[PDB]
């Protein structure tokens, strides 16, 4: 069983996002007090705050790390319709490197791309637009270019890249919505990049999901030949995507997939808020409105069963 | 109380100012080219009479601020852009209800205000840097207050006091004045960094004044003491244009911005970080906001530059706090789980705080231990298989040890066909790679070598190699990562290590580059690689400092710097500061 | 070494020993003394450690903190011209006896003794 340890954050408002770094030794927390804090652990195991600087003018929703090969880089999305890219410079000073302001509505989420694709960033706003920025020169973070923009016809709430590093899978991004209109429309759409046309195109759509979606997450591939996706809603859903063999006609359209749902859990008896995978993509952690965290794993017969329940305090 | 529903109407010209009567039945709207009064019914509003009478345009017609007298229901005042103030009397039977004109100002009159009780006193602040008082008794009404500052933006009477008013200036200063002593001001203080655009007294409190400027912050000031004290500060997303206390609520204020943003906000000062309510009806920049009835907190009125004026109901506003995500969750490389949740879900308002916890396991040490002691080359196949099997059995992974032993039996030898077991080996590799155990598959692939290399396509091999290398780098095991890269069977992975790892060195005496296989300068004929400590020629490893351009043998320099903090060449540079 | 320090402190006329210096591949200028891992002149990336695959670099200008630890200095084999960080290569040659770059046969640490 796990052992709990409380941390005194001293945030003047709600803590919205917590994210670990690449090496699992540093943590970043962004809150609604327009503040971001960085925590480092010591030999004793205690966590100490090492930086606390005001970043934006409105609430800060999401903050994420970049791969260490490019340096200590953070990206944050705010309610003031902006995204910011910060860097650490040597004491430890965090300096704003770039600001992206192309959005006209609240920026809902921001996430980095997998390393093998370069230094790319993806931001989804509340108006239903997902933009992809790229830095051609990794040594100059002050300049960025807008590569692609996609319209989803519905307000966006979360995005996720496909972390597969194989050369047989084109880059994929999944976008979820949190609309509550009475019309039972689709909520999860998956786009794929086409090398020939150099454009992202709609590839798949999950018609069985009609409730508002609060979070989605791909699972780390790490050698598999298909994809696993996890969706958080009034319940927890897990889907598997197996690409089909490409026809000899060599069609230039998006790759076709076979979609199956392999697990649907509703043990939280409430709105499930967050989902997250472990490092190896074998254990799923879900946190809902009950105030408890649940862990899920699958046996060798592909049956997903709960393995642990954790309670605060 | 007043009854109705949210309802919008379209004007013919952009609107710059709106005002309300005492009966909450008619609202006057004025702008650059619009001047009309409207009666709002339970279904919609309808114009009653426009003040744009006469086809001849006038500079006095371009009004920027209009106020409805709170004492008489037939008195209106307008401040034109030509530096003039016009009075309008609805009681006059003439179509042109203009009554009196005062051209005292020379610059644009920014704000005009009435007196709550006196129906014959008006105040005007203009761009001239002066403030003018006017008596409607048609007597000698000239009374000029010189603030000795930038242009005046807002001027307002107090509600409790009869003679006291306040003024804001574009320099960022607020002056409290009295009408009985025009000789000098009573209070003066810098409220904001930059110009201040709006101010308002608290409808119930007797010493609270709220101010707002371009600094995107609205702060409440207390005036009871000799020195004004700041109580609450709220940050918006744009330059704050106008602020109005909500009636019947002691800690609620509505705010409208001036640029960039179009939405109207309702804030509670006790929670200064998220808006209490939001209105997003308008599409252009909001210009005028006003509470309908001084004792009805239910309805609001707002006119914008899109020639649209709308009445909003508080219950119809959007609540961001009701739909905010209240939890954060993340995993760590060592099996740690970080979880931050709202205080209410775990156990003025207890919903404004959160608790952060980390859960730890008493998690994947077998991975590190296996990666550190496996053997991959330098010995015959049987020895490698036996060593790996023993190592696996040490950690309790019996099946892996059995797999290693069976591999040794299969390969390290009236016989079976020469390639009887190829399919089984390929399927075993796939099986071990399909469950995230890339380590075993990569180790087997490296050990077997060419005996199985041709049965697996290159893409899958590259995928496995990259995944294993990424995991090793995550756990910060550089030796094993480089060992895997060196012994890789894939061309790309083998070439991954040779990208820009060659250094160019030149002698500092002749400034010429040196060859790649010698230690003597071609032109200087000097041993350019003499260790600074032992004064011998260095053939192999050389450590160099970027500061003083000195160095030498790796171990010599390391040991020397363990004992002192000076460049051993005697240059004075502290190469490892402190 | 102590005598040399003393003499250099007292006598400014003495010129310290001359040794080698590193040069940028593109600009060709010295890199001795704006991200740290960039050439001061051309702003192009510097060589990268053969083990950590990260570009090398060091900030340039008593019971205090140390700006540039010894473990992050440049190290290279004077024959094979391959190199990286001090600590990484120290560990690698403590456990192995060959140049860490692929297709290199230099026994770099055995040359000096
Ligand atoms: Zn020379
Ligand atoms: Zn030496
Ligand atoms: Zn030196
Ligand atoms: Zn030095
Ligand atoms: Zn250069
Ligand atoms: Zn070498
Ligand atoms: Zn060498
Ligand atoms: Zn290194």
């Amino acid at each position: 069983m796990f052992v709990a340890r409380s941390i005194a954050a001293d945030h003047k408002d709600l803590i919205h996002d917590v994210s670990f770094d690449f090496h699992g030794r540093r943590m970043a927390t962004c809150s609604s007090d327009q503040s971001v804090k960085v925590w480092d652990k010591s030999e004793s195991g205690d966590w100490h705050c090492t930086a606390s600087w005001k970043t934006h003018s409105g609430s800060v929703w999401r903050v994420t790390w970049a791969h260490p090969e490019f340096g200590q880089v953070l990206a944050s999305c705010s309610f003031d319709r902006t995204a910011a890219v910060w860097e650490e410079i040597v004491q430890s000073h965090w300096v704003k490197r770039t600001t992206l302001v192309d959005s006209r509505t609240s920026v809902t989420d921001v996430k980095f791309a997998p390393k093998h694709m370069g230094l790319m960033l993806a931001t989804c706003s509340a108006d239903g637009i997902v933009r992809i920025y790229e830095a051609p020169d990794v040594m100059n973070l002050s300049q960025w270019s807008l590569q692609h923009e996609i319209s989803c016809k519905l307000s966006c709430s979360c995005i996720s890249w496909n972390p597969s590093s194989s050369r047989a899978h084109s880059p994929m991004i999944a976008v979820g919505s949190d609309d509550s209109s009475p019309n039972a429309m689709a909520k999860v759409q998956i786009f794929e990049y086409n090398e020939n046309t150099r454009k992202y195109a709609k590839a798949e759509t999950l018609m069985t999901v009609t409730d508002p979606v609060h979070d989605i997450a791909f699972a780390p591939n790490l050698g598999r030949s298909f994809h696993i996706l996890a969706i958080a809603t009034k319940d927890v859903r897990i889907f598997t995507l197996k690409p089909v063999r490409k026809e000899l006609t060599s069609s230039g359209g998006p790759t076709k997939f076979e979609i199956h749902i392999v697990a649907q859990f509703d043990n939280h008896n409430s709105q499930v808020w967050r989902v997250s995978w472990n490092i190896t993509g074998t254990v799923l952690a879900s946190s809902g409105d009950d105030g408890c965290v649940r862990l899920w794993k699958a046996n060798y017969m592909d049956n997903w069963k709960c393995t642990g329940i954790l309670k605060g305090n | 109380v007043l009854t109705g529903r949210t309802m919008h109407c379209h004007l013919d010209a952009p609107a710059n100012a709106i005002s309300v009567c005492r009966d909450a039945a008619q609202v006057v709207v004025a702008g650059r080219s619009i001047f009309k009064i409207y009666a709002i019914e339970e279904e919609q509003f309808v114009e009653k009479l426009n003040l744009r009478v006469g086809r001849k345009p006038s500079l006095n017609l371009s009004c920027a601020d209009v106020v409805w007298h709170q004492m008489d229901e037939n008195l209106l005042a307008t401040a034109a852009t030509n530096g003039v103030v016009v009075t309008w009397n609805l009681g006059r039977p003439s179509r042109n209800k203009q009554d009196q004109l005062f051209t005292e100002h020379k610059r644009t009159v920014n704000k005009v205000c009435f007196h709550p009780t006196e129906a014959h006193v008006l105040l005007s602040g203009s761009q001239d840097g002066f403030m003018k008082c006017f008596d409607l008794r048609r007597k000698d009404s000239v009374s000029t207050f010189s603030g000795q500052s930038e242009s005046v933006r807002d001027v307002q009477f107090s509600i409790r006091d009869y003679f006291t008013f306040a003024s804001t200036f574009e320099n960022g200063n607020v002056q409290l004045w009295d009408i009985r002593r025009p000789d000098r001001c009573e209070r003066m203080f810098t409220a904001h960094n930059g110009p201040v655009f709006c101010c308002d007294w608290h409808p119930e409190d007797r010493g609270w004044l709220a101010t707002g400027g371009r600094d995107k912050m609205v702060k409440v000031w207390d005036m009871t003491t000799h020195r004004a004290k700041e109580m609450h500060c709220v940050q918006t997303i744009a330059s704050v244009a106008r602020v109005k206390w909500r009636p019947e609520c002691r800690h609620h204020l509505a705010t409208c911005s001036m640029m960039v943003d179009h939405n109207i906000y309702v804030w509670d000062v006790r929670r200064p970080f998220v808006p209490a309510a939001m209105f997003e009806e308008h599409r252009d920049v909001t210009t005028g906001i006003a509470w309908r009835h001084p004792h009805d907190p239910s309805f609001l009125l707002s006119g914008s530059k899109d020639s649209s004026l709308c009445q909003h109901l508080f219950r119809d506003a959007s609540q961001p706090v009701e739909r905010a995500n209240p939890e954060g969750l993340c995993y760590g490389l060592f099996g740690d789980l970080a979880f931050a949740a709202k205080e209410s879900l775990v156990a003025f308002a207890g919903l404004a705080s959160s608790a952060l916890s980390v859960f730890e396991t008493e998690g994947m040490r077998w991975f590190v231990d296996t990666a550190e002691r496996y053997a991959l080359a330098g010995r015959p196949l049987a020895e490698l298989c036996d060593h790996n099997a023993k190592v696996a059995r040490e950690l309790g992974r019996n099946q892996v040890a059995q797999t290693w032993t069976m591999l040794r039996i299969i390969y390290c030898s009236s016989r079976l066909p020469p390639d009887f077991f190829g399919v089984l080996v390929r399927d075993m590799l796939h099986f071990y790679a399909e469950q995230g155990d890339v380590q075993m598959a990569v180790s087997v692939l490296i050990v077997l070598g060419e005996r199985v290399r041709k049965d697996i396509d290159e893409q899958t091999q590259e995928h496995w190699y990259t995944s294993y290398i990424d995991l090793l780098q995550r756990f910060r095991l550089w030796n094993v990562s480089n060992e895997v890269v060196k012994l890789s069977t894939s061309r790309a992975v083998s070439c991954l290590n040779q990208a820009s790892t060659t250094l160019h060195v030149n002698c500092s005496h002749c400034k010429r580059p040196m060859s790649s296989r010698g230690w003597v300068c071609d032109r200087c004929h000097r041993c350019a690689s003499m260790c600074a400590v032992c004064h011998h020629v260095v053939k192999g490893l050389f450590v160099w400092c970027q500061g003083c351009s000195h160095g030498g043998h790796l171990q010599h320099i390391m040991k020397w710097l363990e004992g002192s903090s000076h460049c051993p060449a005697g240059c004075g540079h502290l190469c490892e500061y402190s | 070494a102590e005598f040399d320090i003393h003499r250099s402190k007292l006598d400014p006329s003495s010129k310290p020993l001359a040794q080698v210096f590193v040069s940028c591949n593109f600009c060709g200028k010295s890199i001795s003394y704006s991200k740290v891992t960039s050439c001061p002149g051309c702003r192009k990336p510097l060589p990268r450690c053969a083990l950590c695959l990260i570009n090398m670099g060091t900030p340039v200008s008593s019971k205090d903190k140390k700006l540039a630890q010894f473990n992050n200095w440049f190290t290279w084999c004077h024959n094979c011209r391959h190199g990286g960080h001090a600590g990484h290569m120290l560990s690698w040659f403590r456990d192995h006896a060959e140049c860490p770059v692929s297709a290199c046969t230099c026994k770099c640490m055995q040359l000096d003794t």
